[PDB]
This record gives C-alpha cells, sequence and structure tokens, in this order.
RNA sequence: AUGGUGAA
RNA sequence: GUUCUUUGUAAAGUGCCUUCGAAGAGUCGAGUUGUUUGGGAAUGCAGCUCUAAGUGGGUGGUUCCAUCUAAAGCUAA
RNA sequence: GUUUGACCUCAAAUCAGGUAGGAGUACCCGCUGAACUUAAUAUCAAUAAGCGGAGGAAAAGAAACCAACCGGGAUUGCCUUAGUAACGGCGAGUGAAGCGGCAAAAGCUCAAAUUUGAAAUCUGGUACCUUCGGUGCCCGAGUUGUAAUUUGGAGAGGG
C-alpha cells in the first residue's frame, strides 16, 4: 500500500528537467545530468544492453502488447523490474500525460 | 526499436495472449458504432511502417464492415464517404469476428498547417489526391487493381479499359505504312 | 452638373448621408413630376448622382473596416481576395517551397551545377 | 397534374409524387443523363445569364491581380 | 479510329521545347553522358548501344562521387552488373575523357 | 436490353 | 552586374585502418467457392479454413542454377 | 484527505480557424453492367447504359523486373516485333510481350541503428516587424516517439 506511495516520492527527487527549468537554465546561462527514464524506445535499448538498473511498468497500458513482453527481458537480462499502478502520478513525476514506463540508471 | 519486439510477438498471431486480447478487442469493439475515432492505434507497429506520426494532423478510425471487392477498400470508401475533409492515408485489418471485420483506417487533414509546412507529408495537400480511396490509389486498391510488375499483370499493367482502347483503336498515319 | 468621385470623397459621412437624403427627395419629386415631361434626363442624372454617392458611402465604410482589422489576421472573409476555390488551397508559396532538411543538405552538399562542353 | 418547380420552373413537378420529372427536384444531384443527348444540351452551362462565370476567364487572364492602376 | 494527321505540328512542337530547354540550360548539352553496352538477345549480341547509366564500380574507376557525377551530368545506373572487363575499360576510358573536355564555371 | 415518365 | 554582406570551436564527403550492420505477417503462399480473362499447367481479383522463415524468400530455365528483395510512401518530361 | 489534484472516456457552445456537398464530364481512375450479331458459353464485350472520385492532363513510375547471352536496367508514347508465339469445336475467330529503332530522362522519403551529456520537435493564442511570413511570451499536442543521420544504390560508431 504505502509502497507505491513511497516509491512515487523516492522518484519525484529524480523528476526529468521540465520545460520550465531548461529554460531558466538556458536564460541563467546566457557533470552529466540524471534523471528518470521515461522514454519506452531508448528505456528498451538500455534493457538488453544492462546500462537499466531499475524499471517500473505501467500495469494498465491500453495496448497490453507493449507491456507483455518487457517482463521476459527484463528476467533474462537480470535487470530489477517491477509492476506500478498510478499511470497519473508516473506522468505527473515525467513531466508529461503518461510514458508507462518509469526506468532508472545512474540511482545516486 | 522496441517495435521489432512487438511485431514479432505479432507475427505468432495464434498466441494465447494475442487470442485473449483480440477476443477481448472485439466485445469492447461491438459495444460501439459501425465507425467511429480512436485516440491512437492499437498497432503502433503498422502504424509507424505505413506512415502515422504522433504529430498533429493525422487521424484513427476503426470501421466494422459485415462479412459474408476487397473489405479493406470498402472500408477505406465508407471512411472517406464520411472524413469528407480527410484523405485516407492507409488501412490495416485489427480485429475479425464471425460474421464482422475490423480495420484501423489512418487519415491525413490537408487543413492542418503542420502536414501543410511538412515537406515530407505536405505531398497528400495536392488536389490530385482528393478522395484518393475513391480511385483505389491506396495499397489495397492498387492490389485490387493488379497493378504490378511481371508477366502475371502484364495484361492489366496499365488498366483494363486502357490497354482495351489502346489494343482495340486503329492507328493511322499520313504516310501508310 | 452631377458629381465627381475626386470631391464626393473628400466629404465627411454626414455630409455624404445629408446628400443622399437630399437627392432621393430630387428624385422622387421628378418621378413624381414624370407624367410632366416627354424627356427627363434630369431623373437620369440624379439617379448617377445617387449610386456614386451610394458607392463613395460603400468605399468609406469598407475602408474604415479595413482600419479596424488591419495588422490582426483572421479578418472577415469580405476582404480577402476571391481568386478561387482552387487557389484558396493548392498551399502557398512558402509551403510549396518548404524543404525537409536531409534534401537541403544534400542539395548544399552537391549543388546542381553549371557547365559548358567544347574543350 | 404537373406544377412549377421552384429550382427549374418547367412545369414538370409532380403534386401526388413530390419530385420533378426534369431537374430531379428536390433531389441533391441535377437529374442528367448519357442518353439524353438535347436534354444535355439544353440543361447545360452557358444558356442562361452566367453572371458570374462570364467574367472567370477574364480574372485568369488578368492573373487575379489586385488593387487599382495607378495612372 | 485515330489518325497522326498533327505530325507536322508534333515535330514543330518538340523542336520548339528543344529550342526553349537549350535557350534555359544552354551550358549543358540537354542530354546526360552514358556508357556504351552490349546488348542482350543474343539475335542482337553482336550490336553495340548505349545504355541508362554507368555503374557504381565505374564511377570510382573514374574516380568521382556518384552524387558529383550526377550534377556533373553523367548518368550513373546503381543497380547494372560488371560482368565484363572490355565494357568496363571502354566506359572508364570515355568518362576519363568526358571528365578532362568539360570545363565548369566558377561563381566568381 | 439500359435509364426515366404517367397510370382505373 | 549594383554589389548588400558575413563566422561558425559552421555542416557534409572522399581514401585507408577499424568495430558494427535490423530487410514491411491474417502477409506471401497452399486448398476451396465465386468474378474477369484468348491468361500459357484458371492466371489477375474477392468470399471462405489454414497460413508459414530469416545469410531467408519471390520469378523463371534444368535434380540444380540465373535473377530481384514484395506485403510502406512521393515524384515534371 | 467521505475533500482536493491528475489521467482516460462521453457530451454542450448562435466560442476561434476551417473543410464536403453541386455543376461540368471529350480525355482519366474504380464499382456495377446488358442486348442484336456471330461460328446461357468462345464471340458481341469486359462495349451500350448506371453509380462514385480528380487535373490540365490522369494513371503508372524508379523492379521480390526483363532475359538464359562476352546480359540488360523507371514509367510513359510511336515503327517493328505481329497478324508471329499463344489461345480457341486447332475450325470460324481472338491475340499479346522481351529484344531492336526513336521522343523525353531525375530519382528520392519512412518503419528500421537511445539525441538520453539535456522532446532538443511541432500545432494554436497575444505584443511587435520589413506580413504567401519572422521574433519575445503564453498555451496545447507529443515519450503509445515529435528532433538529427540513414534505407543493402546501403549505412553507422572511433582513428
Ligand atoms: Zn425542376
Amino acid at each position: 500500500r504505502n509502497t507505491a506511495a513511497e516509491t512515487f516520492k523516492l522518484f519525484n527527487k529524480y523528476r526529468p528537467e521540465t520545460a520550465a527549468e531548461k529554460k531558466e537554465r538556458l536564460t541563467k546561462e546566457a557533470p552529466k545530468p540524471y534523471a528518470v527514464k521515461y522514454g519506452l524506445n531508448h528505456v528498451v535499448a538500455l534493457i538488453e544492453n544492462k546500462k537499466a538498473k531499475l524499471v517500473l511498468i505501467a500495469n494498465d497500458v491500453d495496448p497490453i502488447e507493449l507491456v507483455v513482453f518487457l517482463p521476459a527481458l527484463c528476467k533474462k537480462m537480470g535487470v530489477p523490474y517491477a509492476i506500478v499502478k498510478g499511470k497519473a502520478r508516473l506522468g505527473t513525476l515525467v513531466n508529461q500525460k503518461t510514458s508507462a514506463v518509469a526506468a532508472l540508471t545512474e540511482v545516486r | 526499436g522496441a517495435y521489432k519486439y512487438l511485431e514479432e510477438l505479432q507475427r505468432k498471431k495464434q498466441s494465447d495472449v494475442l487470442r485473449f486480447l483480440q477476443r477481448v478487442r472485439v466485445w469492447e469493439y461491438r459495444q460501439k458504432n459501425v465507425i467511429h475515432r480512436a485516440a491512437r492505434p492499437t498497432r503502433p507497429d503498422k502504424a509507424r511502417r505505413l506512415g502515422y506520426k504522433a504529430k498533429q494532423g493525422f487521424v484513427i478510425y476503426r470501421v466494422r464492415v459485415r462479412r459474408g471487392r476487397s473489405l479493406r477498400a470498402t472500408a477505406e470508401e465508407r471512411v472517406g464517404r464520411r472524413a469528407a475533409n480527410l484523405r485516407v492515408l492507409n488501412s490495416y485489418w485489427v480485429n475479425q469476428d464471425s460474421t464482422y471485420k475490423y480495420f484501423e483506417v489512418i487519415l491525413v487533414d490537408p487543413q492542418h498547417k503542420a502536414i501543410r509546412r511538412d515537406a515530407r507529408y505536405n505531398w497528400i495537400c495536392d488536389p490530385v489526391h482528393k478522395h484518393r480511396e475513391a480511385r483505389g490509389l491506396t495499397a489495397t486498391g492498387k492490389k485490387s487493381r493488379g497493378i504490378n510488375k511481371g508477366h502475371k499483370f502484364n495484361n492489366t499493367k496499365a488498366g483494363r479499359r486502357k490497354t482495351w482502347k489502346r489494343q482495340n483503336t486503329l492507328s493511322l498515319w499520313r504516310y501508310r505504312k | 452638373a452631377g458629381v465627381k468621385a475626386y470631391e464626393l470623397r473628400t466629404k465627411s459621412k454626414e455630409q455624404l448621408a445629408s446628400q443622399l437624403v437630399d437627392l432621393k427627395k430630387e428624385l422622387a419629386e421628378l418621378k413624381v413630376q414624370k407624367l410632366s415631361r416627354p424627356s427627363l434626363p434630369k431623373i437620369k442624372t440624379v439617379r448617377k448622382s445617387i449610386a456614386c454617392v451610394l458607392t463613395v458611402i460603400n468605399e468609406q465604410q469598407r475602408e474604415a473596416v479595413r482600419q479596424l482589422y488591419k495588422g490582426k489576421k483572421y479578418q472577415p472573409k469580405d476582404l480577402r481576395a476571391k481568386k478561387t476555390r482552387a487557389l484558396r488551397r493548392a498551399l502557398t508559396k512558402f509551403e510549396a517551397s518548404q524543404v525537409t532538411e536531409k534534401q537541403r543538405k544534400k542539395q548544399i552538399a552537391f549543388p546542381q551545377r553549371k557547365y559548358a562542353i567544347k574543350a | 397534374s404537373h406544377t412549377l418547380c421552384n429550382r427549374c420552373g418547367r412545369r414538370s413537378f409532380h403534386v401526388q409524387k413530390k419530385t420533378c420529372s426534369s431537374c430531379g427536384y428536390p433531389a441533391a444531384k441535377t437529374r442528367s443523363y448519357n442518353w439524353g443527348a438535347k436534354a444535355k444540351r439544353r440543361h447545360t452551362t452557358g444558356t442562361g445569364r452566367m453572371r458570374y462565370l462570364k467574367h472567370v476567364s477574364r480574372r485568369f487572364k488578368n492573373g487575379f491581380q489586385t488593387g487599382s492602376a495607378s495612372k | 479510329v485515330k489518325v497522326h494527321f498533327d505530325q507536322a505540328g508534333k515535330k514543330v512542337s518538340r523542336r520548339n521545347a528543344r529550342a526553349t530547354r537549350a535557350a534555359k540550360i544552354a551550358p549543358r548539352p540537354l542530354d546526360l553522358l552514358r556508357p556504351v553496352v552490349r546488348a542482350p538477345t543474343v539475335k542482337y549480341n553482336r550490336k553495340v548501344r548505349a545504355g541508362r547509366g554507368f555503374t557504381l564500380a565505374e564511377v570510382k574507376a573514374a574516380g568521382l562521387t556518384a552524387a558529383y557525377a550526377r550534377t556533373i551530368g553523367i548518368a550513373v545506373d546503381h543497380r547494372r552488373q560488371n560482368r565484363n572487363q572490355e565494357i568496363f575499360d571502354a566506359n572508364v576510358q570515355r568518362l576519363k575523357e568526358y571528365q578532362s573536355k568539360i570545363i565548369v564555371f566558377p561563381r566568381n
């Protein structure tokens, strides 16, 4: 129960640089960044390459084909993977409507 | 590209998971109208290779056709008759039933400034492509017409009517040969 | 006799309205008197003057509307050109000339040269 | 038995059927057939006033220019 | 029945179009340098005729890039094989002669 | 035969 | 031609070394029932059941060979 | 926290931007589709008529091609191939295509190869400008993939 809330709170400290933050940084400027992973394509690319270290897969993805195969590949590669609910919260922490996935590599 | 895994999974159509998904989706569609809008295609792997993109202007329609002329072509014509302002870029089967077949059709909005300014996709804005489905210029229409290279399609390489006129219309020059 | 556009256009809206009212009254009087004359070029002259005044008023209204809608886009269709439906479509010069980055790079790398072949 | 038709006034509108046998009123598409060569000639454009179509050729020749002459 | 009563008019129109193209593209000869090809259909093998364009191997032997050959009025066929050596050598010599003869107008 | 018309 | 101008640790490619290098699935195809066709060994197309593989597959000529990479799209003459 | 904030679906606006009707139709692209006449079926004919959709041309177009030679090489159009092969009561009749000669030639764009050391993409609203559009800001779509190179004609990562 509380595990999902704690995981989301922890991920809230790895928020990807949103548009507003990017604009503020660019204006101020006018050691690579570390943040969670959201894009399914590059998340899968990191998978099968072992760059991924933690994976959460949305449990309510409408194209269930998009997520049926991910657990199998994660088990094959040994990358820690889990199922997660709350695609709305996933989108909120990713700064988008939804992402269907949440992976992390450079965990502090 | 993660879409390769999805395509490989879809190749084995007789899998239990795919059967479950198909039997759920057919029932879900049966509760909706014959033709309806879809927020996004259920087969992104098919859509991407057929040319659909997530940018604005593209539209996805789901159409049911009674089973028992190409069914894909009929569905394309039916959806075009409704979405007059849209151009039917492509279509593909997504589900079937004992008496009904389900097709997802991707169309482009030529009136959208995004498509108009997209050099890679602005070609469809030409009026020559108006009502593309009505002339069978799509993939299904070309397949039905049999316009393909090879001896098998020699007699219909350039349209049966055109070839008949060409081979049965007498031609005479100023100086007789 | 009559009126001229270059003179009418210099008058104000109220002056044009008053002139139109006076011309209408004169036209009505001439129509009433028509039954007592064999010829009446005066009625034709006043009718032409009324037509010119109405045209000037319409031009003033149109120019006022154009000034009101100056600069801002999506102006009323009454001001837009009526070239044809086929030309409202057929994407404009900018859209037609728009080119993709790959093609632009290829063209810049290998532009079409001009060359004579005699020597 | 027939009556004037609003679309054409040909006097071929059937009261008991509420339709015009000549122009197909109230059908959305005007009635026309290939076998009716004379009817096609009669109903073809140019037989009427052609209030707007007449100046289309002139506008095309002028190139749909806008503005006014500068004298 | 179709009768080619217009033959003379069509010839005149073709000549006028050729003249217009010559005026427009005066520096170029209105055609492209093309290879010498031996025909199939042994009935006509002894006959020697031109081809669509030079092969990629022929262009490489000539020592110019395919794109440069395209812009210098040299027709290149990317699907033609090289199952002969005499024809290859003749095409290479022809390409070298054409390249030596052509003069490129600089932007200066 | 094809497409339409009126109708005790 | 008047010449107005510029930039930007600018962009792409050539030759060698060099590590890699995914080929469009209810789709081809096979059987059946129809449409069309003078279609060569019912082809082209549709309805029906099945529907396969990746140094693999399609079309042809002698068991072996030759030739291309479909099931996505645009293009004046 | 029996609120509240998000996502997805369905509705309302005489809100803003538009789009489709029809006519015309000699030529084009598909569906449907007869009859007389002839040695239902070959033939007439995949013509007559009907239906739907485009332009000044349309379609097609850069091979899962043609060929069996020391091979060619987009589509399209003309002479020839040819009244031959082939089909067909082998009769009556139907009937092509490679090659050869000429007109004109131009090939390209994606699914595909993390940009992850930075959704960098794009639609729309407002303030300006030098208004077939450009800039500042805002808003929205988009991670179920918008950016870039690239499609075996290959191509990419480093020296
Ligand atoms: Zn009428």
